[PDB]
RNA sequence: GGUUUGGCACCUCGAUGUCGGCUCAUCGCAUCCUGGGGCUGUAGUCGGUCCCAAGGGUUGGGCUGUUCGCCCAUUAAAGCGGUACGCGAGCUGGGUUCAGAACGUCGUGAGACGUUCGGUCCCUAUCCGUCGUGGGCGUAGGAAAUUUGAGAGGAGCUGUCCUUAGUACGAGAGGACCGGGAUGGACAUACCUCUGGUGUACCAGUUGUCGUGCCAACGGCAUAGCUGGGUAGCUAUGUGUGGACGGGAUAAGUGCUGAAAGCAUCUAAGCAUGAAGCCCCCCUCAAGAUGAGAUUUCCCAACUUCGGUUAUAAGAUCCCUCAAAGAUGAUGAGGUUAAUAGGUUCGAGGUGGAAGCAUGGUGACAUGUGGAGCUGACGAAUACUAAUCGAUCGAAGACUUAAU
């Protein structure tokens, strides 16, 4: 980039994670502080948006929880985020997935590999 | 967002179903609602065999919505539904039971009840 | 309680400790040289002067605004520095600083947490009785009145404009201050601050980044 | 909208102080010996000098 | 997006391809300034697809070409793709840019419009 | 008082052409809210009246052409009036007041006064006014930067919750003042890292039909042919910031000492205190402020009797390569002592597996060579191409009086 403002990001830039593409479901453990504890809980889902961008990219992944599907984003570089593991892998033929946001329940199945 | 004369689901077994907004309380000139704040509904649509019969004035709370919310750490959320929940006089749900997953921002010490009864929060 | 001046580099975002994340503003401040001391003692006000990012000597064909010329030259010879391009001028500040060139050190903001930062502003252009003034436009289906300004004036009763009403021009160069920003982390060996959110220019601008008063 | 009156001989002539045409700009094209318009290539012959054009 | 010329987003997209090719064919040609600060950024990334050489690359600068024909090759024809990858592209086989050159003529008459003369360097 | 309905017929019938709401204002105090007091039939919470006070604020809809109005949900509050019942060379034309038609009614008759359906809204801004932005000359020599601020603009609003405290006051119910903190509403300004929008010389799939002689690969045309994503830029619904706390003089009021008037008395002489208001504080423009300021720095001779010149110096500019600037001129980054554009080789972002061949299959198509290839605006690198040769303007420092 501008090689000044790379230079300043490089102790912020967390890099311990594997790699992964679009059409994968991930396995998220995130670190809330709801409660008396400071638990930890999960999030299970399918990848739609980017990986790109910097020390500032996001990753976007989604689940159909109890009929009503939800959302969420992170920033990849977060202190937030435990471990991420993957469950299967996927064959989309796209970079964002924005059309599994209207398919119903066995039209929004993708393949393995 | 929310605004001033849309449409929303109702989320509980309260004998209600389509809601409308009426106005949204706060202050004066305002114009849009968000996760856990209260509103002024009217029922278009109920449930026979219920408790709210159609055309009454009733308050509510956006439990859902598909706009979201930014929290502290940058996390984003998006539902795919806007839902609300038919509230009584003093804070607590009208209802018995609530059909879906409430937001994680919804509780301040104040809606003690609504996330002790969702499926997930 | 003195201030260093910036070119603006861009922007990204750092994380706090706490968990939280702070949108953050890359200001580099190179070489800043206090070039005289304006005091009471000869005629005016009590000021210092700093310097930045310095130029090239002197040349018989000096062509345009590279090289330095005779008269800024000599200036930029008493407190014996190279020629500096952006000269700019702090008030309200100690007498800590000599009046022989010493160089401004970006290590005295490390928690000063109250920044003006005084941009230009980005310059515009596009002019427009709406998005200059954020005015309000008419009807696109029923009327006629698409975008425009309306009355500009009462009736024949003044049979004059008002000076001071609100019509299209040039928008965008003014000069605007934001306040009470903070800092996040100053460095050395880049000799970036990164002040805490957005400033008032384009890339490779210019800042003036002192010490708040209020 | 029309005119209101008929505007004089006074302000006609000054309004047209800063109606003019501008000098060229012209050098002399070292090889042949003419003018020509500078950052130009000359009409007759002539090389460009910096090119040989 | 590099700069439009009056051309409405279509024919200016086939009126740089009237100029390439023959621009390869007579080795200069007299236009208008503006004309001609653009058809420097077509022609010079195509003779870098003379250097290459490949099977790729003989398809993929057609798409930017007309299909004109040459004659005097002493009564040899010389489609203008076979111009380059040819006489063209071995010219300039150890010069790295700046292929082209732009000599300011005067401004014509009954237009106003600086002429200038392009030719390959 | 001069907003209503009127009275007079003075100005305009060779045009002063009429209601309400949009757009944008601006002023008055007879104040709806907030700020400070005085009585109270004021216990406390709430109230009622009256005096000082214009600094900001003053909602979103249903029914009516509506003016009034009535109702619904809020809110700190939903103030009353003037500006040709503000504003139609800014918009609306529903209305009132044109030709057609129908009812009720009046008329023997042509037709008429309460409702009804339809019914052309014209103009290229000369001068004053306003909003921007450049030339000329002036500030006693000519130039490059940095600034004092005479004056004038901008901003000014406020909810709720916890704590002092379940204390003070109360038969209970109910429940504070002055303080001290957190967090939102509307409004203003700045910016693109984040979620999103546009992205018409970018990447991919696909229908029709002509062309490149044919299969394979690709170009034209159909809104950009349509559909899925999309870098820079430009933006808001996105992200940060703001109205902070002071100081001096006052209004209504509360005062202390004190006589006229042995007492009393806020006053006439002398003194304190007192508001979101007034003058500063904070942000911006500003020496054409002809009262034309100030501080550092640069250039300083050869002439002639022409009493004053002609040129150069320091410095800018025409001209060309451009943007961080832009209607044009201006501002700013550059001109061979050169990285200002174009190309080029490297990347970051974007798309999501190129062609050719090799393998599988009856063929559609699938896998492997390969996170491949193509890539407009953002970051670096190197003089290969164009910024050539040159030209025009620009000082010699007047006089009088007290100081040296």
């Amino acid at each position: 980039n501008h090689k000044l403002i790379e230079a300043v990001t490089k102790s912020q830039l967390r890099t311990d994670l594997p790699s992964f593409r679009p059409g994968d479901t991930l396995r998220v453990h995130v670190r809330i502080i709801e409660g008396t504890r400071e638990r930890i809980q999960v999030f299970e889902g399918v990848v739609i948006k980017r990986r790109g961008g910097g020390v500032s990219e996001t990753f976007t992944v989604r689940k159909i929880s109890s009929g009503v599907g939800v959302e969420r984003t992170f920033p990849l570089h977060t202190p937030k985020i435990e471990k991420i593991e993957v469950k299967r892998r996927g064959k989309v033929r796209r970079a964002k997935l924005y059309y599994l946001r209207s398919l119903r329940g066995k039209a929004a199945r993708i393949q393995e590999i | 967002m929310i605004q001033q004369e849309t449409r929303l689901k109702v989320a509980d077994n309260s004998g209600a179903r389509e809601v409308l907004t009426i106005k949204v309380l706060g202050g004066s000139g305002r114009k849009t609602a968000n996760i856990g704040d209260v509103i002024v509904c009217t029922v278009k649509n109920a449930t026979p065999g219920g408790v709210v019969k159609k055309g009454d004035v009733v308050k509510a709370v956006i439990v859902r919505t598909k706009s979201g919310v930014r929290r502290n750490d940058g996390s984003y959320i998006k539902f795919d539904e806007n839902a609300c929940v038919i509230i009584r006089d003093d804070k607590g749900p009208r209802g018995t039971r609530i059909f879906g997953p409430v937001a994680r921002e919804l509780r301040e010490g104040n809606f003690m009840k609504i996330v002790s009864l969702a499926p997930e929060v | 309680t003195k201030g260093i001046l910036g070119r603006k580099i861009g922007m990204t975002q750092v994380f706090g400790e706490n968990g939280e994340l702070i949108p953050v503003t890359v200001v580099e401040a190179k070489e800043n040289v206090v070039l005289q001391k304006k005091t009471v003692e000869v005629d005016g006000y009590n000021a210092i002067q700093v310097g930045f990012e310095d130029k090239k000597a002197y040349k018989k064909d000096a062509k345009s605004n590279k090289y330095a010329n005779k008269p800024a030259e000599g200036h930029a010879k008493k407190a014996d520095a190279a020629p500096k391009r952006f000269i700019r001028e702090f008030r309200n500040v100690d007498v800590d600083a000599y009046e022989v060139g010493q160089e401004v050190s970006v290590d005295t903001f490390v928690a000063g947490d109250v920044i003006d930062v005084t941009g230009v502003s980005k310059g515009k252009g596009f002019q427009g009785a709406i998005k200059r003034h954020g005015q309000s436009r008419g009807p696109m289906s029923h009327g006629h009145f698409h975008r425009a300004p309306g009355s500009v004036g009462m009736a024949s009763d003044a049979s004059r404009v008002f000076k001071g009403q609100k019509m299209p021009g040039r928008m965008g160069g003014n000069t605007v201050t934001v306040q009470n920003l903070e800092v996040v982390q100053v460095d050395t060996e880049n000799k970036v601050i990164l002040v805490k959110g957005n400033v008032p220019g384009p890339k490779k601008g210019l800042v003036e980044i002192r010490t708040s008063i209020k | 909208a029309v005119p209101k009156r008929r505007t004089s001989k006074t302000r006609k002539n000054k309004r047209r102080t800063h109606f003019k045409i501008s000098v060229p700009g012209m050098t002399e094209c070292p090889n042949c010996g003419e003018y020509k318009l500078s950052h130009r290539v000359c009409k007759n012959c002539g090389s460009y000098n910096g090119e040989e054009v | 997006g590099y700069r439009k010329l009056g051309r409405t987003s279509d024919q200016r997209k086939a009126m740089l391809r009237d100029l390439a090719t023959s621009l390869i064919i007579s080795e200069r040609i007299e236009t208008t300034e503006a004309r001609a600060k653009e058809v420097r950024s077509v022609v010079e990334k195509l003779i870098t697809l003379g250097k290459k050489g490949d099977l790729a690359s003989r398809r993929n600068a057609a798409k930017t070409l007309r299909n004109v024909e040459i004659l005097n090759e002493d009564e040899t024809t010389q489609t203008a793709l076979q111009k380059l990858f040819g006489e063209i592209a071995e010219r300039y086989t150890e010069r790295q840019g700046g292929y082209t050159r732009i000599l300011k003529q005067g401004p014509r008459r009954g237009d106003g419009a600086e002429s200038v003369i392009i030719e390959l360097v």
